[PDB]
């Protein structure tokens, strides 16, 4: 399978801005590329075919160009409907395969999350499972980590993670993450705490309690 | 006006079969391929395989050869895709797509809006709502956090207010996570001052019309 | 209502082989034996069918597809045949139920120094199913070196356009052709004949 990538992976630009997105082919697919945009919730919408043909209907500010393996996609004045994701598309082999795909959302300055620890509640415990929850509120850009700790001791493959979709009024995002533990394993530890790094943290910034 | 049309979500068991529908308008349905797409939750797009309605001419891509079926019916210009035996890891978005020509780029020019395919062992459950409470000092200044944990339901519709509709500022609402045991976990959430946890009531409103459950939660440090 | 057959077979523009367009008729009447008078046809064969019989039957929807070729592929219009027209630009099915409509358009479709706008595809790697249409501008990769979109050696604009002239011969001369296909699903029937048993 001929492997597709795209680079930036993600992409801050604002209203205006000239961007520029690459895309390369593990190999030479001659202009056998084609371009779609895919925002939340939608199907995806063709752009660009054969490197750079214009699909009808499409602005004129979006362009392709490239050939071999090096491919870019141009957009000449950035535009507030032009915030989604973009996938590339090789068409010269089967089978046909995209590129991971790379989303841009609207520049901000960086802000620092919020963190926030909620225990499990006492229903949950009568029930035998605890949920610790850990909250990271309206920071920017959107690259977070959060590690789980138990009397010091990291925890793998314990948690779920959600984040929103940027707001609509300030361009932040904001990260939910959920460790579940059984009520036995849950009550034979101390402290539970999340670590959390992220841009706008000069240090990485715990939150934790002890269960008493 | 030339469309793709697709049937609507679906919510199956492991071991069951399934069949769903793309239905093309505005052009000659017998003349143009037609590609199907899976894009599995928070992932990219995957080309599974290819069809030519006229006469059902099917070549698919060998990650899904065997297991999955591509058909055609051209007497009511509709595609399929058709499962036998699902499994959890079907669980996806399915697009189908009409190629503008066979040839050369072969560009998906005319995308379907997409079938939700949801695989679970689980049946239609309410959700039990936990308090996330803050714990932050009324006086202390600077923000307070305080939420709702919607646990263990089942299938995907969920809606959460606060205070009835009266409190929305602030409020950050979690897309649900899948968990391993085949049920959905979302989290609520909003942020208020430290001041004014003295003076106001918190309560969430989750509904979830599937199991016909609606449950207040107030939500006290 | 009868049909607008006029729409289409005389219509003011054709369409290149390359890029045919179908014209979808229902809901409607049609004289099938008044198309086969109203003449200046050169070819009028159908297959499985004749006129004469047809415009006492029905179908669910009947279809008509349109485009200019020369005198000489005219023969490639024909269930079975192959040839650049057959295998690159319009394919009929070998159980092909319709007739061919053809006639010489040298009076429309010519002009002196030739008329370059009519055109067809030249190469194709695979062949067309069965009305499949291709409309692709893309350059052909004849060879092993791929072409980057760069026009070179081993690699061609797939499309040739005619070179219509007035005094170019019989075989050469330009020829608007039209194809009506008769589609007959369990469903009813909205295109019949006037001496069908519906009317
Ligand atoms: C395409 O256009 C041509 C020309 O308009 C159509 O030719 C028409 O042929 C019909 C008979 O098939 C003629 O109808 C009869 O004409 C005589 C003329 O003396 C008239 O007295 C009759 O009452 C009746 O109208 C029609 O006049 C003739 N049109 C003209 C203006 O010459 C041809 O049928 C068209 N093809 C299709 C499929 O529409």
């Amino acid at each position: 399978d001929i492997q597709m990538t795209q680079s930036p992976s993600s992409l801050s630009a604002s209203v205006g801005d000239r961007v520029t997105i690459t895309c390369r082919a593990s190999q030479s697919i001659s202009t056998y590329l084609n371009w779609y945009q895919q925002k939340p919730g939608k199907a995806p919408n063709l752009l660009i075919y054969a490197a750079s043909s214009l699909q009808s209907g499409v602005p004129s500010r979006f362009s392709g160009s490239g050939s071999g393996t090096d491919f870019t996609l141009t957009i000449s004045s950035l535009q507030p409907e032009d915030f989604a994701t973009y996938y590339c598309q090789q068409s010269h082999s089967t089978p046909r395969t995209f590129g991971p795909g790379t989303k841009v959302d609207i520049k901000r300055t960086v802000a620092a999350p919020s963190v926030f620890i909620f225990p499990p509640s006492d229903e949950q415990l009568k029930s035998g499972t605890a949920s610790v929850v850990c909250l990271l509120n309206n920071f920017y850009p959107r690259e977070a980590k959060v590690q789980w700790k138990v009397d010091n001791a990291l925890q793998s493959g314990n948690s779920q993670e959600s984040v929103t979709e940027q707001d609509s009024k300030d361009s932040t995002y904001s990260l939910s993450s959920t460790l579940t533990l059984s009520k036995a394993d849950y009550e034979k530890h101390k402290v539970y705490a999340c670590e959390v790094t992220h841009q706008g943290l000069s240090s990485p910034v715990t939150k934790s309690f002890n269960r008493g | 006006e030339v469309q793709l049309v697709q049937s609507g979500a679906e919510v199956k068991k492991p071991g069951e079969s399934l069949k769903i529908s793309c239905k093309g308008s505005g052009y000659s349905f017998i003349s143009y391929w037609i590609a199907w797409v899976r894009q599995m939750p928070g992932k990219g797009l995957e080309w599974m395989g290819i069809i030519y309605p006229g006469d059902s001419d099917t070549t698919y891509s060998p990650s899904f050869q065997g297991q999955v079926t591509i058909s055609a019916d051209k007497s009511i210009s509709t595609a399929y895709l058709q499962w036998s035996s699902l499994k959890a890891s079907d669980t996806a978005i399915y697009y189908c797509a009409r190629l503008l020509y066979y040839s050369d780029s072969s560009p998906l020019d005319s995308w379907g809006q997409g079938t939700l395919v949801t695989v679970s062992s689980a049946s239609t459950k309410g959700p039990s709502v936990f308090p996330l409470a803050p714990s932050s000092k009324s006086t202390s200044g600077g923000t307070a956090a305080l939420g709702c944990l919607v646990k263990d339901y089942f299938p995907e519709p969920v809606t959460v207010s606060w205070n009835s509709g009266a409190l929305t500022s602030g409020v950050h609402t979690f897309p649900a996570v899948l968990q391993s045991s085949g049920l959905y976990s979302l989290s609520s959430v909003v942020t208020v001052p430290s001041s004014s946890l003295g003076t106001q009531t918190y309560i969430c409103n989750v509904n979830h019309k599937p199991s016909n459950t609606k449950v207040d939660k107030r939500v006290e440090p | 209502n009868l049909c607008p057959f006029g729409e289409v077979f005389n219509a003011t523009r054709f369409a290149s082989v390359y890029a045919w367009n179908r014209k979808r008729i229902s809901n409607c009447v049609a004289d099938y034996s008044v198309l086969y008078n109203s003449a200046s046809f050169s070819t009028f064969k159908c297959y499985g069918v004749s006129p004469t019989k047809l415009n006492d039957l029905c179908f669910t929807n009947v279809y008509a597809d349109s485009f200019v070729i020369r005198g000489d592929e005219v023969r490639q219009i024909a269930p079975g045949q192959t040839g650049k027209i057959a295998d690159y630009n319009y394919k009929l099915p070998d159980d092909f139920t319709g007739c061919v409509i053809a006639w010489n358009s040298n009076n429309l479709d010519s002009k002196v120094g030739g008329n370059y706008n009519y055109l067809y595809r030249l190469f194709r790697k695979s062949n067309l199913k069965p009305f499949e249409r291709d409309i692709s501008t893309e350059i052909y990769q004849a060879g092993s070196t791929p072409c980057n979109g760069v026009e070179g050696f081993n690699c061609y604009f797939p499309l040739q356009s005619y070179g219509f002239q007035p005094t170019n011969g019989v075989g050469y001369q330009p020829y608007r052709v039209v194809v009506l296909s008769f589609e007959l699903l369990h469903a009813p029937a909205t295109v019949c004949g006037p001496g069908s048993h519906h009317h």
